């Protein structure tokens, strides 16, 4: 079955906080707030991804 | 056996891989290949189009039929010395390919690196005799115009206006049922692990049938047009696309340029990236230093190949070489297919990384393969992220209806297709505001652009990434497209003040 | 008598084709040559423009005067003798040229390849001998420096302020009669039934004459840029674009790339449809395998050629080879020419069609290549009647008054051009809304895309008239325009809305 | 003394020419190039960009550290036994490199075209030798992986986790001095007279330092993206993008497509400029009858060479050859640069053209030379007075606020950036209306299409700077920007309507 | 001397009926209408076309 | 220092008039008004240009 989707953003926020502590801080690949790449706290998009992968369910067969 | 064919095409034709003849594997496999049900024929869309004269050249199994002039009942000599005159080029690359050199061919020593085609050959006989056309002590004399456009080692007369065929993919299966069954196991090896295409594709094994099954192909007017995209799409149908007709040089289909007729172009540039690139433009340089008459295999060794190659990327696998591509796709051209960027972190796209590491580290390092590759995955995702933002924006107004005619003058496409917003038809078919600019203008950021990036990234043109393909016009659509928001919600603030002036 | 010539131009030049002579024919041609009232000179609009520094070079009969500086009295050997040092590489390349080597084609054997060279050099000698520039017996020793540059077969001191002339194609004609005639007779040959282009266009005889005769190139200030144009329109003038200087090899204007910087670009990419078609690739691929150096007659036997180049297809004409490019020609690139659609069923068309599938089947079977010629004619009349419905929306505006500043910011071009709607100055001239967007859209959706989709089609580069070129950037013209009639129909809704509360 | 090495060097190294060894000279040029100060580590944006994994190869001697697997202790002859499996190919090229086979180089005789290798070699000799690498009785006897990935001449046990480093152009300078003397000399002989571009630059030997000195490279989020710039700017960093690894073959560099992978695309289309001019069809056409093996000093003579490239243009000053490619150049490719064209009719401006004529007179005369020359010159001011008229529309729109969300939807770029009109950041960042359609258009009227105009010219390809780029291309870029001003008018004009009666 | 212009469309549809009866009935090339392709009956293309034709006079020399 | 900037169209007939008197009249190569050329009396361009090259000073090291 289909994956739940997860944006591009996400997806590079995600990689980034590859074996990053969850309050590890890194910069967005892709986002400009305020005249500063966004910084993203690695716990939030970890969460945000496993919650994606919780809706997937079976679909997900494994990774990272 | 053929042990360069996966198991799981052994297993879908409900073969034993240890026990299947020749006959039987092709058999079972032409079966398929010829079956409605597998991409066959004309399609789920067959009643919305109808042939133009040229098909019967490009789906000769479902339209070709063999001329009504000249009345001729040849033998095998009268082919070549009738055609002397009426097709001469053919006859003449026919008679100095190898397919009329067969002799040279047994002759070969163990010491020349062109000595794999004496097996191959026997290899070929081997598949005859099972099949019944040649006798288990009969050689095969050649390959002739009358065995691939009538019948394999036909000894009789034909009939030009009854037997003459067209030959197409199981033709030539007939004698390499390896190439063929390695071809047609991308049916078996392509499968999603979330269905992002449908099974076994893309793949050159079903691309007739994904032109077919493409709505605008089958709905609009246009024929002439559609068929266009026939051109890039009858690997399914004929296996002349990379070894043309009629020379069949596997040299030839060994070169960057055998692929570049059909990967190339504004939504997918793997020829322009590829030849731009240090790859490519080594592979330029270095062309007539390397002996292109040795198989994939031996390249790198005894063809003196310095730069890699379209085929030997792509072909390999494992660090084997065979006709199926599709074993090692991750991103699959157009990153932005649903299920494809979150998919490129699984298990199943690692295993696939690990066997494109595989392929790099014939040259590079692992480290520096590993690097790149991975500048590339988030390369790709950096533009998918790109398209996405300028996306939200777009698909926003078309729900709310404020796309520029969306209500006035969006008239419906033509049959079977069905009306939407940003759908690969509005490429081929426009009327009216169907599409709209923003429409069509983020659709091609994500078919056209986005892909590009893609491409570019993953063939190691720098340019084709940033300032020429990819991030450049991606920029470009991304400001346009806010730049025309900004002016729809002024020129609504603007009439909404009107519309407050009209209620006095 | 010339075997290759028609005879049309010696009817055109009032000659007897049994009766005239090198020398008769000759004269005559030259007189046509340098008429103004025929093409010679600086044209109708030479009061609106002025050479520059390169024009000499370009139109030298108009332009060319010898410099003042070297003041040097020089004999045959002293041109190579100082050159060597002034300009070495050209004499370096004119020493390994055949020029520089008449005795080796002498010497020529009948079975090499080759030996038609010492024929065609008796046939110079003939030629100069009926023009009294040659002793009957006199064998031409060379051809130096000298010869091109002052006076062929010159004998004495040649004044290099005074006597220096850059060798027109009448200079080469001189000698080389056969071929300065058979691309003279582009002049008789190129008739359209209804002229769609005036008579003997479009030719390599007249290009130089349709330059300067355009009414942009002539009114433009930017000379510079104007001058890039002619540097793609002097075949008229001399001979040596595709053989090139100093080598003059007719091996290399055979090669496709000789043709490449003028047929090129984005109102006609025949370099690039070609080249990125199945045959184009065959080219690239095969080169190396190709004797360049026979005959186009020899080419696909002694050449081993066996994929088809711009100039195999292009000079042939029933089964012959001239340099007359023009007499298969149908569509002549722009297919909305008026006229040029209406004209492709004509008995004077389907002839120039039966004269390209006599072309196509050296190599594909008739019904093949009439398959696909018939997909080429009908696919550009897709295209055609695509821009006919977005020119039809954008032309209303214009006579309705509604172009983006047509009636308060549409300044004239410059003179003697007259304003009007969609016209080619606007291409290469513009100034405040003159043109408008969207007039300067549809010009180009006809000028460039449905060109090179015809160009895509005519060189089956699937791509070139499908996704890449032809069709996908139409649509997107055509989306573009619909849109921009969309926004402006409803701007004007507003203004009107305006208006009324404007009248209380 | 190294006779190609500038005075200008020696003077900014404090060496004298006569007295300097090569160790005294090495080092000097070794303190300059790897001095921060100078352009050497990450610049003064560090602060805002880490490297990616690639980036150790792009920047090895800020960023390289050998990998921590495998854990090996190897000896000279253990690099080609472990990565003949490992990294087959580098070892199969290197295999068949002049780097691998110098025995062959000192039994070239003094007759062969290749004998200056041999000179070349005992030159490294006696560098080696200064510098202490080298006994004064002991040949070099190949230049191997442990010689440029550990230590020049390396006779005991290297670490591979630990002694490994990625060969950057001052470890081949170790052994190649004159070549990166020549290189480094571009810091010292690129200075514009009016500070047009920073001192030394645009060169090869500041092109990293100029990539990470650019804001939006250090500024953006997408470092994958931002690294696609580095990869056309590692020369600085490391000698191997014209000749590569691992071969390093020289003839390789010579060949244009080595300059192709970065001097090509939107901002400067050398390769595609170059390529379909004349000059670049010729050496296409005529590639095979070259002999690339040759110095470039002997290209033209020995070389059969007749057709001018690349490095035979631009690597030619006065008569000489040498590394360093600054010493020409007038336009630096951007036309528009404040200063530039100011300074093309200076005294400095017109002695590098008398170089540039010095060049184009191995061929063609003087006066021609110099009319094509006097061409490009106006040709380039016409491309650039049509964006000037262009940029002074959309400028005094952002002077006076008016750019489409300019007041409401215009976010500031990434730091260190700072907010602007139509700054280099807004082709690699976009965000809102930041930057304004408009104001992109005529950025990249500039930056793409005025630049396009100018190689076109440069390289004398005519399409390139009429039709297909240059002329045609501003032309639309002016239409579009005039139309969109003139649609903007009137729609505040229709607002200050609805002022009014919103004031009743 | 001039031909009567025939639009692209048309002559599409007139070739489309070569050697068709009149009452054949053929799909435009073009036109798409309420999202169906137009059908054109032969006889009606021809009509137009020989009105052009005859508006050529001599112009037209023969042909399809 | 910094050159005083001179306008492209300036340049051009700046060149258009070297070797020109004061009172020759040249063509614009760029500007066109009311359906021609703009004409340019030589004069005005050069005076245009040294008063450029008077602002530029010691930045202007000699040249045409
Ligand atoms: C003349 C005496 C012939 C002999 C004997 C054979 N062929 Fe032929 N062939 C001939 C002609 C004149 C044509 C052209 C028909 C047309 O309208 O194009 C052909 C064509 C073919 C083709 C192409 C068929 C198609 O649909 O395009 C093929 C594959 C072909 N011929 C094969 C062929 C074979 C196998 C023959 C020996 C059994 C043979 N031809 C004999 C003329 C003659
Ligand atoms: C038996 C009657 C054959 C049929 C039908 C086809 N091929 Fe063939 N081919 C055959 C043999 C015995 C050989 C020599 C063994 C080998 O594999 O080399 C070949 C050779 C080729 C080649 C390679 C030619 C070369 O580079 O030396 C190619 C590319 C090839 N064959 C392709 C091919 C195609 C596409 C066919 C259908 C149109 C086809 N063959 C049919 C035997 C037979
Ligand atoms: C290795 C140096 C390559 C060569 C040479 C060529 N390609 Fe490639 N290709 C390569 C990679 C690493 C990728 C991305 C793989 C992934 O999905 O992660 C691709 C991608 C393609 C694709 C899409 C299929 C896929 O594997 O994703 C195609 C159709 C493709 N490339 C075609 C292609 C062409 C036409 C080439 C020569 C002009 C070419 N490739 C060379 C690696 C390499
Ligand atoms: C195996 C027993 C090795 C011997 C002996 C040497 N090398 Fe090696 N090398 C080896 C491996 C398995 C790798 C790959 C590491 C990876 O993760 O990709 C390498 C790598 C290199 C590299 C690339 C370094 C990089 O950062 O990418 C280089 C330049 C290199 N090796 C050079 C090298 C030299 C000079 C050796 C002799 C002193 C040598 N290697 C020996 C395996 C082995
Ligand atoms: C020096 C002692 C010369 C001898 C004797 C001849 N040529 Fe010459 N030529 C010479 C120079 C220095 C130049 C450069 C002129 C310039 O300003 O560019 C030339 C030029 C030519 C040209 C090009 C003319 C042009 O308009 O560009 C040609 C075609 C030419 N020369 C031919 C030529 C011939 C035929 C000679 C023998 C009769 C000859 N040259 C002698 C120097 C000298
Ligand atoms: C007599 C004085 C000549 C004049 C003037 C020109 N050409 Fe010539 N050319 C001449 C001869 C006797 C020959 C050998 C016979 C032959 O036709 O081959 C040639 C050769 C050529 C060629 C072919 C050279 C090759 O490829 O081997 C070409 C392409 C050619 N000539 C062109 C040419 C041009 C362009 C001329 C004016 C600039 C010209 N020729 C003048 C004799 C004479
Ligand atoms: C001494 C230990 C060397 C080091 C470190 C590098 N090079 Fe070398 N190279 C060396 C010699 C003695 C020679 C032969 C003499 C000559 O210059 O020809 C070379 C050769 C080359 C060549 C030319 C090879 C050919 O085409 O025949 C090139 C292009 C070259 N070298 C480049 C090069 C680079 C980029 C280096 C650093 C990565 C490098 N060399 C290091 C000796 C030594
Ligand atoms: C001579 C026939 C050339 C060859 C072959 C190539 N280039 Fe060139 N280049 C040439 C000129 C006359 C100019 C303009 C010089 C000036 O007035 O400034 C250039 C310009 C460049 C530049 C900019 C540097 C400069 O000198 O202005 C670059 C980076 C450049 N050219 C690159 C380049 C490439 C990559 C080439 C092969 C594809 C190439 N040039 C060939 C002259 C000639």
């Amino acid at each position: 079955s289909s994956l739940a989707p997860i944006s591009a953003k996400d997806m590079l926020d995600y990689l980034a906080c590859k074996d990053k502590k969850p309050t590890d801080v890194v910069k967005s690949h892709t986002e400009v707030e305020n005249g500063k790449i966004v910084r993203v706290k690695c716990g939030d998009i970890v969460a945000l991804v496993q919650k994606a992968r919780e809706q997937s369910g079976d679909a997900w067969q494994g990774g990272y | 056996d053929i042990s360069t064919v996966p198991d799981e095409t052994y297993d879908a034709l409900k073969l034993d891989r240890g026990k299947a003849t020749p006959k039987e594997t092709y058999e079972a496999l032409v079966k398929r290949y010829k079956d409605p049900a597998h991409g066959a024929g004309k399609g789920t869309m067959g009643d919305y189009w109808e042939p133009i004269a040229i098909s019967i050249y490009m789906d000769p199994n479902t339209f070709y039929k063999p001329p009504v002039s000249p009345k001729e009942v040849a033998e095998r000599k009268d082919c070549v010395e009738c055609h002397s005159d009426e097709t001469p080029v053919w006859v003449r690359a026919w008679k100095r390919s190898t397919h009329a050199n067969l002799d040279k061919i047994r002759n070969l020593k163990s010491d020349d690196p062109l000595y794999y085609k004496k097996g191959k050959l026997e290899e070929v006989e081997n598949n005859l005799r099972s099949m019944g056309k040649l006798g288990e002590k009969e050689t095969l004399k050649e390959v002739g115009c009358i065995d691939c456009h009538v019948d394999v080692n036909k000894k009789d007369k034909a009939d030009h206006t009854k037997d003459i065929r067209m030959p197409t993919a199981d033709t030539c299966g007939t004698c390499h049922l390896r190439e063929f069954a390695e071809r047609e196991s991308e049916r078996d090896t392509m499968v999603w692990p979330n269905g992002q295409w449908p099974a076994g594709r893309p793949s050159h094994a079903l691309d007739y049938t994904a032109n077919i099954e493409t709505t605008v192909w089958a709905a609009m007017p246009q024929r002439e047009v559609a068929e266009g995209c026939t051109m890039c799409h009858t690997n399914q149908n004929k296996c002349d696309n990379c070894h043309t007709r009629h020379e069949f040089s596997a040299a030839e289909s060994r070169k960057p340029e055998a692929c570049a007729t059909c990967h190339s172009g504004v939504d997918h540039n793997n020829w322009e990236a590829y030849t731009m690139s240090k790859h490519g433009k080594l592979a330029e340089m270095n062309r007539d230093k390397w002996n292109w008459e040795v198989r994939l295999k031996d390249a790198f060794s005894k063809g003196g190949q310095n730069a890699p190659t379209c085929a030997a990327c792509h072909m390999e696998y494992e660090g084997e070489y065979t006709h199926n591509i599709t074993r090692k796709t991750r991103w699959a051209n157009y990153p932005f297919v649903p299920g494809i960027a979150e998919n490129i972190t699984s298990d199943w796209s690692e295993a696939r990384l690990d066997s494109w590491v595989l392929t790099c580290t014939q040259c590079h390092s692992e480290r520096f393969a590993r690097s790149y590759l991975d500048l590339m995955d988030k390369g790709t995702l950096e533009g998918l992220a790109k398209y996405q933002e300028a996306n939200a924006i777009v698909h926003k107004m078309y729900e709310d209806g404020t796309l520029t005619g969306q209500k006035t003058n969006r008239p419906n496409p033509p049959e079977p297709e069905k009306p939407g917003f940003g759908i690969f038809t509005q490429l081929f078919w426009s009327k009216g505001n169907n599409p709209a600019s923003l429409e069509l203008k983020v659709l091609e950021m994500a078919e056209n652009n986005l892909a590009k990036m893609h491409v570019g990234l993953a063939h190691v043109n720098p340019g084709g990434w940033t300032y020429t393909e990819g991030w450049g016009p991606m920029n470009r659509a991304y400001v346009e497209i806010q730049d025309e928001y900004t002016k729809m919600q002024e020129l609504s603030a603007l009439q909404a003040r009107v519309n407050k002036l009209e209620g006095k």
